[PDB]
RNA sequence: CAAGACGGACCAGAGCGAAAGCAUUUGCCAAGAAUGUUUUCAUUAAUCAAGAACGAAAGUCGGAGGUUCGAAGACGAUCAGAUACCGUCGUAGUUCCGACCAUAAACGAUGCCGACCGGCGAUGCGGCGGCGUUAUUCCCAUGACCCGCCGGGCAGCUUCCGGGAAACCAAAGUCUUUGGGUUCCGGGGGGAGUAUGGUUGCAAAGCUGAAACUUAAAGGAAUUGACGGAAGGGCACCACCAGG
């Protein structure tokens, strides 16, 4: 047998132990592989038993844990558990222009603006989900779905203005016959 | 001179190269004082021009 | 023509996993990685310049060299998770985990997922200039 | 409803360029409505177009109406391109279009509905009228979408097809199926008339 | 045309008599073929051993990078080399609000082995640690670099390569930093982050055959 | 194996420095604030025309070295009109050493020194007082947590302290109830930081710096929304579905 163990962060080790019921019920259910909380390793290991039924199944539920880890919702990797092509594409707030400072965190306001309005906006059109860590975007989604995403943020994150930015998203997210 | 920079070049030949660029460097720096002058004479000789026509020449009769 | 081993052993290669924003790279070496077995690239199926480093296309990959180990013996993959690295992007691609996924349908066992990337201590200089990148 | 056709007499430009079009005695100019509130239900064939998205995505009614015009133009010279028979443009100003009129003497060509022929004649029409359906899909890469009886004029024996400002590529996401009720219509024409070769609304659909 | 896999062999590789785990597995060899002996041409490969692999009860985070010497019809007779963390432990290791304390030494051993040893330690949150920073003083993080330093040199120096591989594995020399930290400065985690090979002596069997056997 | 480069993650609304700025270990060098003092000198002080050190990046002279990146320059795409746009190479430069240059959105867009004037609870450094917790129970001191108090900082929250055109500010408060000391500097908008002159500079440039003429506004804070070419709902057999 094999197993996957996925690290978990502190800053999110309470959100995962309030969801560990909701994230242990499909991994069981679904997938039906063991799970345990290394709390020494502070690990979510997923292991394969008699009961696998397939394969690739650990390869989901490492996704799924991976993504709930990442900081993205339950329901989003319910949902990438559930779908086939999925995929996590996360990007450096600093490859996309070299920022540094206070201008870099005005950067994150360009692809979060006022509440996450901006951040919303491009989500629904794109039909992606973006989570914004402190130096990192991560956007999961379809590939052609992540690429418009990648673009759009990468466009907000190189000094353009919201209004325009969005226009653009949405002139390529009809070009893409969504 | 547009020309690559190889590894086998030894003194007195990148010694010389970097000594021209400087020379048309310094030549171009010169040529653009002068045309900076120049633009700056035709521009105050057109400004007077301009004004004169406000101050005369300008009407029906 | 393979290893001279029992059923229950399984032998053991190392699987990079190169996954460029250009196409991706499944390339097949040993535990050494002196002697490699088989590197099929995007541009062995895919004729075209978009689908390179399209999912299809590292799982077309995928596909082909899990038909290679299982023709020349190879039972078990360690797999070596690759980006650009550099000063480039850090993060491999989906192309990464659509080629692993696929190994993983291809009845490989699967060993260690080490991410190696060659991550700078400091970068030299990005490649992009003061302006931006990525339009 | 959409737009208004009006025949005229074309003038002889002086003007001896090697390059300059040949302008035809008779002309028809095709001015589209801009001042009626009936178009609202056009903006299924425009938005499906990958060659006008960015602009329809952000058109006024105005804007709209050129970009009409300006695919109503280009449908045009992508029939006439392909051999197919079909008005030639002239020259293109604004909401006006100005093409090769179809008739003589100021009379319009008749429609295909109103035109009396005999059996051989009708059978001569529908197979003008298929191979036209085949090289529009084939050679011209675009599916008329609004083929019917009225759409198709008879003149010196000769199928003639007009109003491909509807007219819509292969790739949209409905195209087929536009097509598809295009063939029927013109597969109920043809069954309506007598033809007893007239294949069916699958089998026009297939063979097209 | 001609299958180049035809004219390979397939050798085995074993590990030394230090690992309860002993076949580490097999390795593609082209045969030889009059000018270039195949025994040779393997003389200088590297192999990544995962610590799992080697011993069941030890942790899965520690790599080694083993260099084999001689050949023993196929059989692969392999010499530690070095020993580094998996990546993913490295990234995992490395929380917010935490002074890390990095540290290397060049120690040369009593058979001739000079090594570049280095090692990685963070800073513990107390029971009671109501204050969420818990950083150290620089001289403190000296002092402790220092002693770092002394205690891996008086447990490196003093002994061959077996008493050194012997305790790495259960890092040993990690508990003994850990427990003499705490009158400085109370610390986390502590490991033998990377083990560089900087000097072997001369090659020779005798040293090899006591290694495997 | 070699070459030069850069010291991420640790990295904080933290730290130090007059500012520019400063992040790999070890040693040396001479500094430096704060704290503690029932130490010493006793008015030695604040701010400053003249004058003087430092001064990011870029630039300019002499050398060295040139990994990456790259002004210029060379390709290829894109079209009613593209020459911006995008990707491929690439020189000076980016690096070090010694001299010039002295400018930045060199920004807290807030001179320096001093007094008074609200609260809170975190952080850094030093000091003081301490139930208790750990150095395998430590044999005495001693490091690391916890509760306070003091001083000097870096910043946050909040207030009907009072100000203010307001945004906002515990100073931008103690301002018609107008006077603590002092330095620099602005006078509607353009012309214009331009010309001329002086001076510094190898040069580019810098410092000082007008006028003629020209206009009734230029501008600052906050409040709505005609309109979205912005998105949602919700309504109606004079709309639709099922039909008649």
């Amino acid at each position: 047998e094999e197993t996957r163990k996925i690290p978990v962060p502190a800053n999110r080790y309470t959100p995962l132990k309030e969801n560990w019921m909701k994230i242990f019920t499909p991994i069981v259910e679904h997938l039906g592989l063991q799970i345990r909380f290394n709390l020494k390793s502070r690990n979510v290991e997923i292991r394969t038993c008699k009961e696998t039924k397939d394969v690739s199944a650990l390869t989901k539920a490492a996704d799924f844990v991976k993504a709930f880890i990442l900081g993205f919702q339950v329901e989003d990797a319910l949902a990438l558990i559930r779908l086939d092509d999925l995929f996590l594409e996360s990007f450096e707030i600093t490859d996309v222009k070299p920022l540094k400072g206070d201008h870099l965190s005005r950067a994150i306001g360009r692809i979060a603006g006022k509440g996450g309005k901006t951040k919303f906006t491009i989500e629904n059109v794109t039909r992606t989900r973006i989570v914004l860590a402190d130096v990192k975007v991560h956007i999961l989604g379809s590939f052609q779905n992540i690429k418009m995403a990648r673009t759009a943020i990468c466009n907000l994150i190189l000094g353009n203005p919201p209004s325009k930015v969005y226009g653009n998203i949405r002139a390529v997210a009809s070009r893409s016959a969504d | 001179s547009t020309q690559p920079r190889s590894k086998n070049e030894s003194k007195e030949d990148k010694r010389a190269r970097k000594q021209a660029i400087k020379e048309e460097r310094k030549e171009r720096r010169v040529e653009k004082k002068a045309n900076k002058l120049a633009f700056k004479l035709e521009k105050r000789r057109q400004e007077k021009e301009l004004l004169n026509l406000k101050k005369n020449v300008e009407g029906l009769k | 023509l393979g290893p001279q081993v029992a059923e229950g052993e399984n032998v053991f290669g190392v699987c990079h996993i190169f996954a460029s924003f250009n196409d991706t790279f499944v390339h097949v070496t040993d535990l050494s990685g002196k002697e490699t077995i088989c590197r099929v690239t995007g541009g062995m199926k895919v004729k075209a310049d978009r689908d390179e480093s399209s999912p299809y296309a590292a799982m077309l990959a995928a596909q082909d060299v899990a038909q290679r180990c299982k023709e020349l013996g190879i039972t078990a993959l360690h797999i070596k998770l690759r980006a650009t690295g550099g000063n480039r992007t850090k993060t491999p691609g989906p192309g990464a985990q659509s080629a692993l996924r696929a190994l993983a349908r291809s009845g490989m066992k699967i060993g260690r997922i080490e991410d190696v990337t060659p991550i700078p201590s400091d970068s030299t200089r990005r490649k992009g200039g003061r302006r931006g990148r990525r339009l | 409803k959409e737009s208004v056709v009006f025949h005229a007499y074309g003038g002889s430009m002086e003007d001896e360029k090697e390059d300059s079009k040949v302008i035809p005695t008779e002309c028809a100019i095709k001015v589209f409505k801009t001042t009626l509130n009936e178009f609202k239900n056009r903006d299924k064939y425009i938005k499906d177009d990958f060659r006008f998205k960015d602009r329809f995505s952000k058109l006024n009614p105005r804007k709209i109406i050129r970009m009409w015009a300006e695919k109503e133009m280009h449908n045009l010279a992508r029939m006439q391109r392909a051999g197919i028979p079909c008005p030639t443009v002239v020259l293109l100003k604004k909401h006006i279009l100005v093409m090769s009129f179809i008739g003589h003497d100021q009379v319009p060509a008749p429609k295909l509905k109103e035109v009396k022929l005999n059996s051989e004649e009708m059978k001569e029409a529908y197979y003008q009228t298929l191979h036209l359906m085949r090289q529009l899909y084939h050679e011209c890469t675009l599916v008329h979408a609004d083929l019917s009886e009225y759409n198709m004029l008879w003149h010196a024996g000769k199928v003639w097809l007009i109003d491909v400002s509807q007219s819509v590529e292969p790739t949209h996401p409905h195209g087929l199926e536009f097509l598809f009720r295009d063939c029927r219509n013109v597969s109920q024409f043809f069954q309506k008339g007598g033809v007893k070769e007239a294949l069916s609304e699958r089998e026009l659909f297939n063979a097209v | 045309v001609v299958d180049p896999f035809s004219k390979k062999d397939w050798y085995d590789v074993k590990a030394p008599a230090m690992f309860n785990i002993r076949n580490i597995g097999k390795t593609l060899v082209t045969r030889t073929q009059g000018t270039k002996i195949a025994s040779d041409g393997l003389k200088g490969r590297v192999f990544e051993v995962s610590l799992a692999d080697l011993q069941n009860d030890e942790v899965a985070f520690r790599k080694f990078k083993l260099i084999t010497e001689d050949v023993q019809g196929k059989n692969c007779l392999t010499n530690f080399h070095g020993m580094d963390l998996t990546r993913d432990k490295m990234c995992s290791m490395v929380k917010k609000w935490q002074t890390m304390i990095e540290a290397h030494v060049d120690v040369k051993t009593t058979d001739g082995y000079l090594l570049r040893l280095f090692c990685v330690g963070f800073t513990k949150k107390r029971n009671n640690q109501i204050r969420k920073t818990s950083y150290a003083q620089h001289q403190q993080v000296r002092q402790i670099r220092k002693k770092m330093m002394e205690i891996m040199t008086r447990e490196v120096q003093t002994n061959d390569l077996k008493e050194v591989v012997n305790k790495l594995i259960p890092d040993s020399i990690g508990k003994d930093i850990e427990k003499a930290c705490q009158s400085i400065y109370p610390l986390h985690d502590v490991f033998v982050r990377k083990v560089k090979m900087l000097k072997k002596p001369k090659f020779e069997l005798g040293k090899l055959m006591e290694l495997h056997g």
